RNA sequence: UUCACAUCGACGGGAAGGUUUGGCACCUCGAUGUCGGCUCUUCGCCACCUGGGGCUGUAGUAUGUUCCAAGGGUUGGGCUGUUCGCCCAUUAAAGCGGUACGUGAGCUGGGUUCAGAACGUCGUGAGACAGUUCGGUCCAUAUCCGGUGUGGGCGUUAGAGCAUUGAGAGGACCUUUCCCUAGUACGAGAGGACCGGGAAGGACGCACCUCUGGUGUACCAGUUAUCGUGCCCACGGUAAACGCUGGGUAGCCAAGUGCGGAGCGGAUAACUGCUGAAAGCAUCUAAGUAGUAAGCCCACCCCAAGAUGAGUGCUCUCCUA
RNA sequence: CUAUAACGGUCCUAAGGUAGCGAAAUUCCUUGUCGGGUAAGUUCCGACCCGCACGAAAGGCGUAACGAUCUGGGCACUGUCUCGGAGAGAGGCUCGGUGAAAUAGACAUGUCUGUGAAGAUGCGGACUACCUGCACCUGGACAGAAAGACCCUAUGAAGCU
RNA sequence: GGCCAGUGAGACGAUGGGGGAUAAGCUUCAUCGUCGAGAGGGAAACAGCCCGGAUCACCAGCUAAGGCCCCUAAAUGACC
RNA sequence: AAGGUCACGGCGAGACGAGCCGUUUAUCAUUACGAUAGGUGUCAAGUGGAAGUGCAGUGAUGUAUGCAGCUGAGGCAUCCUAACAGACCCACAGACUUGAAC
């Protein structure tokens, strides 16, 4: 039974599951709009609203424990200089869920994330 | 395990128009989803 | 379970079990098992054909 | 929670060491004893001045657990060790100095325990 | 009670009684107070 | 047939009662979402038995269909969620327009019994259920955990039926037995119980009192 | 001590049961897998305990034997492959059996002692022992019935949303010490009641996480080896499905916490009776009738009108051509 | 004194078992009796010798070291257990693709009880069951295998003496 | 006699016995009946028990064994 | 048509079906309903003093900022994101017959 546990586990492991996470939403931050299951557009959404504002404080600590969490190095830096004058006053909500037609050949449930 | 014996036309003709049958559940959800992606303001289907 | 615990508790079951034996118990007993009508009380529901009274050939009741 | 093959320190001077408790009576459960318990113990080693020698199946109480100690106060007592005192049917023991402290509740069965115990918490 | 299911009558005053099917055998001693066949 | 009317109330958490002579009980904390409007009273005229007819969790209107709103209504009450009756032997003097409740009438009565859907536990085995024994963990068993011997032998040639098998454990509604009220709150809409009722915070839970 | 029948009952006799060893060889060898253990039933009474009673060589406690009663229980262990059995600590008591070992298409050891080897004995020998010892593969995705859960269709005579009655069925109805009565009846003392209450337990069951914890791969904290982040700091990856540890919220769980087992309710079995005749005496009965069992039913908790006998009550909607 | 036989005679053999061992890998009775170990020990060790049926190169009695050898006991250690509980993976459940197999007379394939080639969904009487899926469990279909390795028969086969 | 087959495992029931335990649906014989190789009716079902011997048709009648409350045909027939 | 089903956001419900709770000018005001899930802001709560700087020390390290820093499966608030767009099933007095009064 899984009364009250509320993390989202994929169908994967744990710590392969940390990976697919921190890769698809460094990568989420890469290109904006990305293609997904649904279940990845979920668990990247929390996360993914976790480091929107972790580095809306940009101070070093936040910029610190971002720069350990997303891989590529110079997405941190390009993402506090964006973050304050883009998504200033939204208090939350920063992307959006569009779905779109299942995938050929597993009739997966397929998503697909913007940044709004 | 193994079968003792084997079905009649009658029961597999039941379990496959059951199985049949199920899939005939599943697009008339597809005939909704396929009349939504119509003419719409509908927030999805980039 | 005994008759006068039947008897004290629900007594239509009583000759309801009677006549259930006397029927051929197939698909046409079962049809005309319906067509009994066991009533606890002093008087009975139905005003259907007006019930002209049942005719007895026994001589030891 | 006091098993049937557990070894319990005296907390006594009766003339042992420890015991390999069996059987308990009373409270029918005989897989979880708790507090004032009798316990049919058998004598696992003990001191050889002293008529308990070895092997001598004895009665005795159980005064400590590590078991937790549920009262009705809000507090729950727990030690750190398990103990037992060579005990008599009648109430007192054959070992008049009692090592360690005990609990309170056990007072409303066996006093002769409380009134020979060095602390009572 | 005894169950003697065939034994006769044997103090003086055993009297014999059938009750509620069962002959039973009564007297002043309760020694013969039996329940017979 | 129950002893008089009682009401109904959700769960909102546990915690420990101090009493001023010094014990730490642990009580249950029920809360009343609505007043329990005696909606709909059932007499030995008009119905085979008599029962007094509640309800609880005051609504919207849009949450609340066209035969259930018009059956509140019919009583000229607020539309309400949850409906119960209690069966109540014919000495009743209950009017079904709008009798708002007050909970006054559990605390002289320190004996209450409550009945709620228990937290289901989906599909469980005989472990839990019946609370069976496991096998040998080791020295090369291999029904571990398992349902064991199901029948006799060839003489049933079947297996007798109510037999103890897995199946969905929880869901079903249970009700336990005179359990001892405490300090309610005039103000706070709240009844300290002393137990455990069943089921997580959130739950619709009778509290009626005993039938001993 | 007298005394066949409180209790045993010699010499004999009459039955029931199919649980031992047997007799027959009637189904099965194109295969019905023996003995023990684990798990999990269910049933019988020829009753070990619990409930009621009679008799006692029953003063009371405890009995001996026996009647009704199978609802419930019938421990943990040392030996042995063990069934059985012996012993220890107890317990109210540690019952005997059926269900093909009850149960190996649920699971494991001694064995129809399989193939290797050794000891004794037999045989000239190959080999053999209803003698002993060591080692020695055990298969499997449920078609149907059966079961436990959970739907979908259709029916319930318009279509529905709720609310319940309850036919029927399940579970629970178990049990022990300690105290008052009372050291009172009884007994020369020693001992020590029935009956009616209370309290603490045990098993079982239904729940719950407030406390105490176990886990908790949401988590946070310490540290080893190493590779990356350009480098120091500080982090990230890996050391299976936590690198190893230290704790933990919410879940789940118990060892923890609450609750349950109620009834001057109905009828009975054994028994005690009240009037009371067939034989003007009598007798529990032939007429009527009273006390009373953990047993039966109801009450108790849940499911429950597919109960096709398909229930009852309230409410909504059937419009245009 | 009860014993037991140092010792004796007799029958038959080729000779009637020497040292040592001895309820043993050997002992049926037997769980022999005693002592140790254990709360309790048909297993173990130390003894007595009543050795069914030890015994001196088919060697006998011993012992250091050795053994994935057998067996008895103890310390530490733990889910083996009391008495289970939680968590992580691969399956299992659902969806999309691909897609078998053993088995199979036809199956419109209930329970009790009785009968019957003596253990019946198929026969008889009664009771109970709306139809049909899905997920688990395996009591029955004397379930699947595979012309019973055990037992016996063959005027069978073969190895060996 | 000629040509030419099978069969040579029997079973139960009555009587006459032996083996047994005058136990077995047990075993072996002797006479007979049935089944084997025999359908139908009665026996609830059910090889051997009773009636009875099926060429075939009839939406014909009378009977044997056995039955005449209902399931299920015929008497809730009569008198002791 | 009433009422359901799909979809949608999920659940203290759950193998799948089930079930349950939402499905937005998602109150306005004088006092119980129109916050479903995520994020956010705070409060319980867990580990427990983070980085950076200064100070002391040759250095390991300790100390102040600082019950701070992360965690936030739980409570409350907040419409910032997604509850948009839909679709489909069920309709049109409910056969036949007696009795009663209107």
């Amino acid at each position: 039974m899984k009364h009250g546990r509320k993390i989202h586990r994929l169908s994967r492991p744990a710590d392969q599951r940390r990976a697919l996470l921190r890769g698809l939403t460094t990568q989420l931050l890469k290109h904006g709009r990305i293609k997904t299951t649904r279940a990845k557009a979920s668990a990247m959404r929390k996360y993914v609203d976790k480091m929107i504002t972790l580095a809306k404080e940009g101070s070093l600590h936040k910029r610190r424990q971002a720069l350990g969490f997303i891989y590529e190095k110079q997405i941190v830096h390009a993402l506090f200089a964006e973050v304050p004058e883009r998504y200033g006053d939204r208090n939350g909500g920063y992307t959006r869920i569009i779905r779109t037609l299942p995938r050929r050949g597993d009739n997966a449930p397929m998503a697909y994330i913007e940044l709004v | 395990a193994v079968p003792k014996k084997r079905t009649s036309i009658y029961k597999k003709r039941i379990r496959k128009n059951i199985w049949k049958k199920k899939g005939y559940w599943a697009a008339l959800k597809a005939f909704s989803l396929a009349k939504s992606l119509s003419t719409g303001n509908s927030k999805s289907f980039f | 379970e005994t008759f006068d615990q039947l008897q004290k508790r629900i007594p239509e079951r009583i000759i309801e079990h009677a006549v259930r034996g006397m029927l051929p118990k197939g698909r046409l007993g079962r049809y005309l098992f319906n067509h009994l009508k066991v009533y606890k009380g002093a008087e009975h529901p139905h005003q259907a054909q007006q019930p002209i009274d049942l005719p007895l050939r026994d001589k030891r009741i | 929670m006091i098993q049937p093959q557990t070894h319990l320190n005296v907390a006594d001077n009766s003339g042992a060491r420890e015991l390999m408790c069996i059987r308990i009576i009373g409270a029918s459960n005989r897989r979880y004893a708790r507090i004032g318990d009798v316990i049919v113990a058998v004598i696992k080693e003990a001191i050889p001045n002293t008529p308990l020698e070895r092997s001598e199946v004895i009665r005795a109480v159980v005064v400590r657990t590590c078991k937790e100690l549920k009262r009705d106060n809000g507090m729950i007592i727990r030690y750190d060790d398990n103990a037992a005192v060579i005990i008599d049917q009648e109430g007192n023991p054959k070992g008049t100095r009692i090592f360690g402290a005990i609990a309170r509740e056990l007072r409303q069965k066996f006093a002769k325990i409380v009134s020979l115990a060095p602390e009572v918490l | 009670m005894k169950i003697r299911a065939s034994v006769r009558p044997i103090c003086e005053k055993c009297r014999l009684i059938r009750r509620r099917g069962r002959i039973i055998v009564i007297c002043s001693n309760p020694k013969h107070k039996q329940r017979q066949g | 047939v129950d002893a008089g009317i009682g009401v109904m109330g959700t769960k909102l958490g546990m915690m420990s009662f101090f009493e001023e002579d010094g014990t730490v009980v642990p009580v249950t904390v029920i809360g009343f979402k609505e007043g329990n409007i005696v909606t709909q009273v059932k007499t030995e005229s008009t119905d085979g038995y008599n029962a007094v007819q509640v309800g609880y969790e005051r609504l919207r209107d849009r949450k609340l269909t066209m035969p259930e709103r018009g059956h509140l209504n019919k009583a000229g009450v607020i539309p309400m969620r949850h409906l119960q009756e209690f069966r109540l032997v014919s000495v009743d003097d209950f009017t079904p327009s709008q009798k708002l409740l007050f909970e006054e009438l559990f605390k002289e009565g320190d004996m209450v019994d409550i009945s709620g859907t228990t937290i289901g536990k989906g599909f469980q085995g005989g472990i839990k259920r019946h609370n069976f024994k496991r096998g040998l963990m080791t020295h090369g068993s291999k029904s571990h955990r398992a349902l064991g011997s199901i029948g006799a032998g060839t003489t049933p040639g079947h297996v007798y039926k109510g037999k103890k098998m897995p199946g969905r454990m929880g869901g079903t509604k249970t009700k336990i037995r005179k359990l001892k009220i405490m300090k309610i709150d005039t103000d706070l809409r709240v009844v300290m119980i002393k137990g455990a009722v069943p089921g997580k915070p959130g739950n619709l839970l009778r509290l009626a009192p005993a039938k001993i």
